[PDB]
């Protein structure tokens, strides 16, 4: 029974499901601490969350120490190849900064709250990353990573057109404001939400230079038209049409042909990343992040007590000889089959008949 | 400099750059470095065709590379090594953006060597299952004590690991020693939650 | 969408609102305001309100509005990011998905 | 006055044009230049949509 | 498979025999995919079902 | 700019290279046409 529970807990699928259940529990714990009061001292849920983050950082430092290259500068490079790993390190450092701000008094505790909120943001994406184990969701995450570049090109061209209209609208209706940093917010605020529904029908073409009626029948003298402000509805119409219709449907067509590119791959890149998932969840210790401290102390005790005082199967010389002979038989068969297929092709028959 | 008499150490570092990861070649090894330092059958390779095809891939002699791939042993490992060397040279030639036809034919050479490894895996699959398994998992004493699957995932060969042999191996390794295999995800959450449930779960006999 | 939308919902509910007791209305506030952003209305009155400033009322009286409780300029930026990524990215993704599945059927 | 405000209107429509000219200048990229070309191609279909 | 085609050649009620063999092959293919064994035998059971159909 | 001046002898070398190139191209075109399947079928039928 003990060897049975050891075999069950050492499997990579069991370790992966344990890891994702611990991650989901940690994420709901994070949600609960970020939605409720945080007093002068942190609560139990916050202690669980900081314990998770610190043990995850210690686990990443452990994998840095136990990497395959021997040169220590090469380990951090071969770990910096993966984007998730460096963003994980960035978020762990951000959580440490937010904790050291929150543990002080006011006003830094609110800044710790902001850091905690942007850390939710990141850990929800990391949950999106974790979903890539499925043979349908993993390809979808891959496609989203492919479409991010077309998103960036849309961001550039929209940015040009949108803030062009923003500068024009901010400088036609508003000729009488001092230099202040709110001008950039006014440039980027009103034209951005036009794409996504609401078009600010109250804030466009107001009746100026006219005593419009108030609620109680009193014609109040409205401010006059400062400039020829009939221009801004027309360039509004042009911008809305060109922006929405043109570039949205352009990126619709772009996403269609890029999906045509990535659907022919589909499951193959999922089977490719399956090996990386296999090796990461086989190298990882049995206990999940919240309780990986137990595994760290028992591996420290094992490697400083009984030592300091995977797919790689070892093969003997005779079995190596059998494997080699099987290999030569295989390549020779393959080349005989290739030559027979080439001689059985139609064009070779036509050529030899002509000769 | 003219850099006459290019040492085998220097091209060994070129394999360190091109292979990537932690591929410790035999040239970079200090055990061979003492021998090379000594001589400014001892200087005779047990596997000449390996370094001959390494030379052929490095100097772009394609037909000599196929001919040296014909002879010798560990043809699968040699195929994946040549595939990653060709792909890395193609990436370096595109990064230096030279005449684009040589980057095209280095990519073509990488596709050819990877395709050759693919058909070879298919022929080994059709011949014998367990022998092809041991071929895909055994330790590679002449290439950094790696395995052919590690060279495949270094080589980014998506089609090689999309083959059913490697997928079967990854499936076997995925479940591990447990072999219940009936609606696996729901049974494993019924295994972790409610921990006395694995007594009804069957395992591989040793 | 659920992942991205309720991610933005947790952030918006925890930036603007740091002073509410544990109650079940927090989940409704998480799932209510970010859901309708996809389908038109973007709640232009309920976003970036002028805080820490005596804004003018109807009868010319500058009433002392409540101050900015936290750095609440973050939530318009992550609003912009969420709206862009959600609407544009995943809607047009499912447009392409429906196109090739219609090609199959 | 009042011609200085009219100069302000002309200055605003000149922003508009010089932002497009910046869009033109972006065509040096091997990805953005094709996108500008496609936008020039889709302007005709835009005009037919505008009519209907 | 080849013995199945040869026995389908002879005897009577060839149509009924063809549809029976087609559903038997499709059901075996579904059972082999549900047990997710070596995938080539599920592929050729689906191929046998397509051939008989 | 790109307009490079060329002497008479180098013009002669460029011209001879050009005639060699067009003659090679036409020999290659004729060999490809004679190596096509339809030409082999036609001449076998005759
Ligand atoms: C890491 C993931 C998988 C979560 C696993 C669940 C348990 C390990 C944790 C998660 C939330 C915890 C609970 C969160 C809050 C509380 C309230 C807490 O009560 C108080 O804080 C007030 C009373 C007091 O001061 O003791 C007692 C512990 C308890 C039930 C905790 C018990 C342990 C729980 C269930
Ligand atoms: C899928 C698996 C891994 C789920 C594991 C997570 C749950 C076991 C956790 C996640 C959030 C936890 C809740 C978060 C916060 C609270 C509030 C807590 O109440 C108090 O702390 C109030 C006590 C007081 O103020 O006196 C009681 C436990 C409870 C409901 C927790 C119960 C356990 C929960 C549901
Ligand atoms: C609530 C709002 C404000 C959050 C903002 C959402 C975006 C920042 C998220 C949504 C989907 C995410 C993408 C989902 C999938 C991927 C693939 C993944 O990267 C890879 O697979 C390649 C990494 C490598 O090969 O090393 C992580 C980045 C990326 C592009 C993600 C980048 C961040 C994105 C665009
Ligand atoms: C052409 C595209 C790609 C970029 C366009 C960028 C503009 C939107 C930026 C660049 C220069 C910026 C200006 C640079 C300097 C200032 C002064 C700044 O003044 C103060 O902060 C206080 C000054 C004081 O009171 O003394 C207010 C913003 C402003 C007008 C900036 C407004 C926004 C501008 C015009
Ligand atoms: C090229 C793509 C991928 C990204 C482009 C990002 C920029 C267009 C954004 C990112 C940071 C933004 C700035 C962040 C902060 C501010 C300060 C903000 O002013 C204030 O908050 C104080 C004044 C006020 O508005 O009351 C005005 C907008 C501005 C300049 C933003 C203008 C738009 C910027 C440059
Ligand atoms: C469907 C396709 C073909 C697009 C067609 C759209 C245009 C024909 C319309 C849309 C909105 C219209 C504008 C809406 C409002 C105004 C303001 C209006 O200004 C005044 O009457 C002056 C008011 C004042 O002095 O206060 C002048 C016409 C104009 C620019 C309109 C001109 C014609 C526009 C651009
Ligand atoms: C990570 C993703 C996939 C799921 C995120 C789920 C959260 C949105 C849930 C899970 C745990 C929930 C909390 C669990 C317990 C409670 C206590 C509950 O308190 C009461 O009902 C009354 C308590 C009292 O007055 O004593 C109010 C909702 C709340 C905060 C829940 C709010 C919503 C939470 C954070
Ligand atoms: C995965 C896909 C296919 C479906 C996902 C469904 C969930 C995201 C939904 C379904 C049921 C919903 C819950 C149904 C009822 C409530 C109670 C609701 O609280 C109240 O009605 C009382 C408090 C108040 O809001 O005034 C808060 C939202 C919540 C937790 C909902 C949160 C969102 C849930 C979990
Ligand atoms: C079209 C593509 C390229 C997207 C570009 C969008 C961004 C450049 C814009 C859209 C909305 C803008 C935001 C709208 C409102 C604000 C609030 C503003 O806050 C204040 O000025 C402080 C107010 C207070 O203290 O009460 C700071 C800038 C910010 C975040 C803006 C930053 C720039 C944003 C994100």
């Amino acid at each position: 029974l003990g060897r049975k529970i050891y075999e069950f807990y050492n499997a990579p699928i069991v370790k992966f499901w344990f890891y994702t259940l611990a991650y989901i529990g940690y994420l709901m714990l994070f949600n609960y601490i970020v939605l409720v009061k945080m007093e002068r001292w942190p609560s139990t849920q916050e202690w669980i969350v900081i314990s998770y983050i610190f043990t995850l950082g210690i686990e990443k430092m452990r994998e840095i120490l136990m990497s395959e290259p021997g040169k220590l500068l090469q380990k951090v490079k071969v770990w910096l190849q993966e984007y998730w790993n460096v963003t994980d390190l960035i978020a762990i450092l951000l959580f440490s900064v937010g904790m050291i701000l929150r543990l002080q008094d006011q006003p830094f505790r609110s800044d710790g709250r902001v850091i905690y909120c942007v850390n939710i943001i990141y850990w929800y994406i990391r949950l999106l990353d974790i979903f890539g184990v499925n043979k349908y969701l993993g390809p979808y995450v891959m496609m989203i990573g492919k479409m991010m570049i077309d998103m960036m090109y849309f961001v550039i061209i929209m940015l040009v057109v949108l803030m062009s209209f923003g500068v024009a609208r901010q400088a036609i209706l508003f000729p009488n404001e001092e230099p202040s940093w709110k001008l950039a917010k006014n440039i980027f605020y009103m034209p951005y939400w036009m794409i996504y529904g609401e078009v600010f029908a109250d804030q466009i073409d107001p009746p100026c230079g006219q005593n419009e009626t108030r609620e109680d029948g009193k014609i109040i003298q409205l401010p006059p038209c400062k400039t020829g402000a009939w221009i801004v509805p027309a360039i509004m119409a042009c911008y809305l049409l060109v922006a929405n219709i043109l570039l949205v449907n352009l990126l619709i067509a772009v996403f269609n042909n890029t999906f045509f590119e990535v659907k022919s791959i589909s499951n193959q890149v999922w089977k490719f990343q399956r090996y990386q998932l296999i090796m990461t969840f086989h190298e990882r210790p049995v206990l999940p992040p919240p309780l990986i401290i137990f595994s760290h102390m028992t591996m420290i005790f094992q490697h400083l007590c009984c030592r300091w005082r995977g797919l790689k199967l070892f093969i003997t010389d005779d079995e190596l000889k059998k494997v080699h002979d099987f290999e030569e038989q295989c390549i020779e068969e393959y080349f005989r089959e290739k030559d027979d297929r080439f001689n059985s092709s139609n064009d070779e028959r036509i050529r030899v008949t002509s000769e | 400099p003219p850099d006459y008499r290019i040492s085998l150490i220097d091209i060994g570092l070129v394999i360190e750059y091109l292979m990537g990861g932690a591929y410790r070649c035999n040239y970079t090894r200090k055990r061979f470095r003492t021998l090379y330092h000594n001589l400014f059958e001892i200087n005779h390779f047990p596997f000449p065709f390996h370094e001959l095809m390494v030379w052929a891939v490095l100097m772009k002699r394609q037909k000599m590379a196929l001919f040296f791939w014909q002879h010798g042993e560990e043809a699968m490992a040699k195929a994946l090594v040549a595939c990653k060397l060709c792909k890395a040279m193609a990436h370096e030639a595109s990064e230096n953006d030279m005449v684009d036809d040589i980057s095209q034919e280095l990519n073509h050479n990488s596709r050819d060597f990877g395709q050759l490894a693919v058909e070879l895996l298919d022929q080994s699959y059709k011949q014998d299952e367990q022998l092809a398994m041991k071929l895909l998992t055994y330790e590679l004493k002449n290439w950094s004590n790696a395995t052919c699957l590690q060279l495949a995932v270094a080589a980014k060969h998506r089609d090689f690991i999309a083959h059913t042999c490697s997928q079967m191996l990854l499936t076997d390794m995925w479940m591990g020693r447990l072999r219940m295999r009936k609606n696996s995800g729901l049974k494993v959450i019924l295994g972790i939650l409610l921990p006395p449930s694995i007594l009804s779960l069957e395992f591989k006999n040793k």
